RNA sequence: AGAUACCGUCGUAGUUCCGACCAUAAACGAUGCCGACCGGCGAUGCGGCGGCGUUAUUCCCAUGACCCGCCGGGCAGCUUCCGGGAAACCAAAGUCUUUGGGUUCCGGGGGGAGUAUGGUUGCAAAGCUGAAACUUAAAGGAAUUGACGGAAGGGCACCACC
């Protein structure tokens, strides 16, 4: 039976979209199909930002971030708990969880 | 493309009856539609219409009552003999009390009742009950 | 460990519905009230019921309760039925009017009233939250 | 209804929607005969007579019942022709 | 209600609609509420036509006067703003109030203690009081509904276009209606301006109760 | 049917004729491969010479020897 | 057996004040009291159990065998009710379905095949009724035909008082509940069908709630 | 058997049938 | 255990380009095309039309960038007792026993079988066309309830842990 109206992707009037390699695997997944995360992240978490500002050459040097876009296959995204099985109603909720 | 102007009109008034609209617009007018509509009106399944006259295939605004159960076409136009008309009205009309097969005879477009009196069959147009 | 069961709470909310007037904050009276106004086969259950009666009596004297109805709420149904304030906020002489709220009144017989105040309309036709 | 004798033989004649002319079924439970009270022309008070409209449930769940009382009222000059 | 100067929109009546702001509709518009609007403002607020507001409240009042036994016109409001206005209207008109928490099956289920079986509903908001509209379907109940431009007209049989969001505009549209149903019965006279005050029907914010206490100390 | 036109008798008939072969009860009867394989050759009954007596095992649910004859 | 009526509509029936259930059917009033039909059509009303259909829900340790009883009811002149009740014991299902049938009873319209002499015998038009895949179609038939139908929808049309009827069923009619309902939805849509006889504009007579508003205040709380 | 591998068995067996029928012509 | 597998290190044809062949995919929206009609809403892409005001070329005019609509086609989305459907779901899968707008292709229980055979296309691989004997009482669809999971969560317990 049909589980998702979009067939679990986001091509509508295309026919073909270029496959990307998964970051965890290297499974060739269509760009629209892939679970995508744009994680903006500090080069140090919380345990080192205290230690580096103290031992800086520069006063008022904001510690720069690390910009990585993560592409996932569905088997990597669910196994690493990025996405998650939802109830048949809750599936349709396209609002990203805050 | 549009290959039965009568069929695309009878359905248009039928969808409006199913919905409960008080009057319906039917974009292409033919003498065949007007003659079909006038036959429904003399039996009183529609209120008075008016053909809007452009320098083209005119339009019609039919004032709908809520008397019309279904208005349906027969395509193609099966030629009907009087000995075969009873078999048509067996399996096209609900009861032998009400409902009318109109069919285009030589004596003009008219219901099967008027087409019986004149003892003259012809090509079936559609029906309404 | 001490949660009242429905048997205690139903007996409580019906005793305070009916015999409200006899009851009050004091436990030891409305312990002994239950001996006259019910047939309870247990001493332990009598105290449970009478205990949650006093807990509801401190609630009822403070405000309305979800699962109760008495004649003092019927009296305060009548009290707040007669809150007559100082003259209302509708009997004003300056009621602010948009040019377009004037246009629809101009079409009516109420063209210009002496006690209206027409303003200039808000420039920047800008009334939607952006998407995301 | 009639036979050859002419006598009405069926056991009840159903009502018929005042908006769309469609007869109201024996179990159309969303049907509503509503009395619009008649006001005295010069007093502005209730006469004792009513302007009765029956609307079938297929209109109410379509969202067209309060447009069609508004038309049935203005057809009977309850609502102003100006409106 | 039409061509009758006795049921004319009185000169006092407009300035109450303008003060309370019952003309002042929603941001977006329902397709069946398009007939109750003059114009859309620059700064997208839909101006409700107060003439066509008045013509419906008169039609709604006729619906309630036409009910002989006044008890069984069950009056309903779930939101903050109407709970007071309905309990006033029920005593004022002689109707039955349901102010806050309409239990599902109070019209359908026989064995419920609150098996009310009315002849007419009056509703503060379709989108808020959506529940009694779906039992107004199951038992042969005509609906009256105080409606707004962004509100849907599903199952509602006579609808008054209002600002049923606004604080005072709810109570005012109840006050206007409580009066008119009495005027037509012949309790109130159309000569004398009515004793009962429109402020009586307004929802009192418990924040303003603790502030009015120290202002009137 | 699909093609309704007043002058469409040869397609409706030839379609019905072509698609009748996809019926099992038809193609079995109207190709003589069934009749060529039928040991009776279309006969209701037939006579034959008994040449041994076979004890046929029944199907799994019903375990018993069905005493048949090779004719 | 006293029966103190719960509903407003029920009270009028017990006081012999609303005197025909055609006055109930006219105003589309839901009949929630069972002992209204036991009053009007009471002893004229025949019970035949169509079927006992044992249903099962798989639980942790075995199946819970509930019994679905289908009762068709009706006096052999104007009224039928198809009631179904799923109980745990078989006797309760029958008693439950008899009650649920009576609540569900409809008036069947009956007309004439062609010539219009005597008392009516057949369906007034070509009604259809379908639930599930089962499409049931009833057709008017001449006097003395009997019901040309399957034994079960025949069993309802006999109860309805339709003496003559051609039928043409379609779909999985071996599943009875669908076939019993589908035929019931056909003889529910007889009075719902707008024939030119029913073109005379409605003269809206007074509702029994409005007629007896003087009595529905004082005979109870 | 996967319908694809069922199909691949036929295309190896059809391939050997053609082989034998070339040897006899 | 085996591991001619998954994992790892290498690596042939291939992957790239030019020119010919092949004609198949879950080539899927598993949904033929043309036309008519039947609810709502907010978006979006494109063109056009009109309408306060901000901004740029500032020095205006006309133009871009926003903003508020309207219209036409377009990919879509949500919404509902239009209606349909076995249901899942579908404004199309609706307008269907109240059965006919036009037309094309194609199905007839499951296997045997896309097999054998013949024809045909191709260098080959194979493509197109395509049986029968025989076998079999089911195969299958949707949904429900349980049970199970080397799925995800939320509990409880000194017959669990700390």
């Amino acid at each position: 039976t049909k589980k998702r109206r979009n067939n679990g992707r986001a091509k509508k009037g295309r026919g073909h979209v270029q496959p990307i390699r998964c970051t965890n695997c290297a499974c060739c997944v269509p760009k629209d199909k892939a679970i995508k995360k744009f994680v903006i992240r500090n080069i140090v978490e919380a345990a080192a930002v205290r230690d580096i500002s103290e031992v800086s050459v520069f006063d008022a040097y904001v510690l720069p971030k690390l910009y990585v876009k993560l592409h996932y296959c569905v088997s990597c995204a669910i196994h690493s708990k990025v996405v998650r099985n939802r109830s048949r109603e809750a599936r349709k909720d396209r609002t990203p969880p805050p | 493309v549009r290959m039965n102007v009568l069929a695309d009109a009878l359905k248009s008034i039928n969808n409006a009856e199913k919905r409960g609209k008080r009057q319906v617009l039917i974009r292409p007018c033919s003498k065949v539609i007007v003659r079909f509509l006038t036959v429904m009106m003399k039996h009183g399944y529609i209120g008075e219409f008016e053909i809007i006259d452009d320098h083209r295939a005119g339009k019609i605004v039919v004032n709908l009552t809520g008397r019309l159960n279904k208005c349906g076409v027969i395509s193609p136009r099966f030629d009907v003999q009087l000995k075969d008309l009873e078999k048509w009205q067996n399996n096209l009309l609900p009861s032998r009390q009400f409902g009318f097969i109109v069919l285009t005879t030589s004596a003009g477009i008219m219901d099967h009742e008027e087409a019986r009196r004149k003892h003259t069959g012809g090509k079936i147009l559609g029906f309404f009950f | 460990g001490r949660v009242r069961t429905k048997t205690v709470k139903k007996a409580a909310r019906v005793i305070i519905e009916k015999y409200y007037t006899r009851l009050g904050n004091d436990f030891h009276t409305n312990k002994r009230v239950c001996e006259e106004i019910a047939i309870i086969p247990s001493k332990k259950l009598r105290n449970k019921i009478a205990g949650y009666v006093t807990h509801l009596m401190k609630r009822i004297q403070r405000g309305p309760v979800r699962g109760i109805s008495i004649k003092l709420q019927e009296e305060e149904r009548e009290r707040r039925d007669n809150y007559v304030p100082e003259v209302s906020a509708l009997d004003q002489e300056i009621i602010e009017v948009d040019p377009d709220t004037k246009e629809m009144l101009k079409l009516l017989d109420f063209g210009s009233l002496s006690n209206l105040q027409v303003t200039q309309p808000t420039v920047g036709m800008n009334f939607k939250t952006p998407r995301g | 209804m009639q036979s050859n004798a002419g006598e009405f033989v069926d056991l009840y004649v159903p009502r018929k929607c005042s908006a769309s002319n469609r007869i109201i079924g024996a179990k159309d439970h969303a049907s509503i005969p509503m009395n619009v009270a008649e006001v005295d022309k010069v007093t502005g008070r209730f006469n004792g007579q009513s302007k009765t409209y029956a609307i079938c449930g297929a209109i109410r769940r379509m969202g067209e019942s309060d447009d069609s009382i508004l038309r049935l009222a203005k057809s009977h000059g309850i609502v102003s022709q100006n409106f | 209600s039409g061509a009758l100067d006795v049921l004319q929109m009185k000169e006092e009546d407009v300035l109450k609609f303008l003060a309370a702001g019952t003309h002042l509709g929603g941001t977006n518009l329902d397709f069946q509420m398009e007939q109750y609007i003059y114009k859309r403002k620059s700064d997208g607020i839909y101006i409700i036509n107060l003439k066509r507001t008045w013509e419906k409240l008169l039609l709604a009042a006729r619906a309630i006067v036409a009910i002989e036994n006044p008890a069984d016109v069950s009056v309903i409001s779930s939101r903050n703003t109407g709970q007071r206005a309905v309990l006033k209207f029920a005593a004022a008109t002689g109707a039955t109030p349901i102010a806050g928490r309409f239990t599902p099956g109070t019209f359908t289920n026989q064995i419920q203690a609150a098996f009310r079986e009315p002849r007419l509903l009056v509703v503060t908001d379709p989108q808020a009081d959506h529940q009694p509209l779906m039992e107004a379907s199951y038992v042969n109940l005509p609906t009256i509904a105080l409606c707004n431009t962004d509100s849907p007209l599903h199952y509602v049989d006579i609808a008054i276009p209002c600002n049923n969001k606004g604080a005072h505009s709810v109570g005012l549209m109840w006050w206007m209606l409580a009066q008119e149903v009495l005027r037509m019965r012949g309790t109130i006279s159309r000569e004398h301006p009515w004793e009962v005050m429109p402020d009586l029907y307004f929802y009192r914010d418990p924040e303003e109760i603790e502030k009015e206490e120290q202002a009137a100390a | 049917g699909k093609c309704r036109g007043l002058r469409t008798a040869r397609k409706l008939r030839s379609h019905r004729r072509d698609q009748k072969w996809h019926d099992k009860q038809y193609k079995k009867a109207h190709l003589g491969t069934a009749l060529k394989a039928n040991p009776f050759g279309g006969a209701s009954h037939a006579k034959g010479i008994v040449l041994e007596k076979v004890g046929v095992e029944a199907k799994q649910p019903n375990s018993a020897i069905r005493k048949c004859v090779r004719v | 057996k006293e029966w103190l009526p719960v509903t407003k509509l029920g009270r009028l029936v017990k006081d012999m004040k609303i005197k025909s259930l055609e006055e109930i059917y006219l105003f589309s009033l839901p009949i929630k009291e069972s002992e209204i039909i036991d009053f009007c059509l009471g002893a004229a009303l025949k019970d035949e159990v169509l079927k006992i259909m044992p249903v099962q829900k798989q639980t942790r340790a075995g199946q819970r065998t509930r019994f679905k009883a289908f009762v068709a009811i009706g006096d052999y002149n104007g009224h039928v009710g198809l009631g179904l009740k799923c109980s745990k014991e078989v006797a309760t299902a029958i008693r439950g379905a008899i009650i649920l049938a009576k609540l569900s009873i409809v008036p069947v319209r009956r007309g004439y095949w062609g010539n219009k002499i005597g008392k009516p015998h057949t369906v007034p038009c070509k009604v259809t009724g379908r639930c599930g895949s089962v499409l049931v179609r009833l057709i008017p038939a001449p006097r003395g035909t009997g019901i040309v139908s399957a034994p079960v929808p025949k069993k309802l049309l006999l109860m309805a008082g339709i003496d003559d009827c051609y039928t043409s069923a379609r779909g999985c009619t071996a599943t009875l509940g669908n076939f019993a309902k589908a035929t019931f939805d056909a003889i529910s849509k007889t009075y719902s069908y707008l024939t030119p006889d029913l073109w005379k504009e409605t003269v809206f007579t007074k509702s029994p709630y409005q007629e007896f508003t003087n009595h529905l205040m004082k005979t109870h709380t | 058997m996967r319908a694809k591998w069922r199909k691949k068995r036929m295309r190896r067996l059809k391939r050997k049938r053609r082989k034998m029928r070339q040897r006899s012509k």
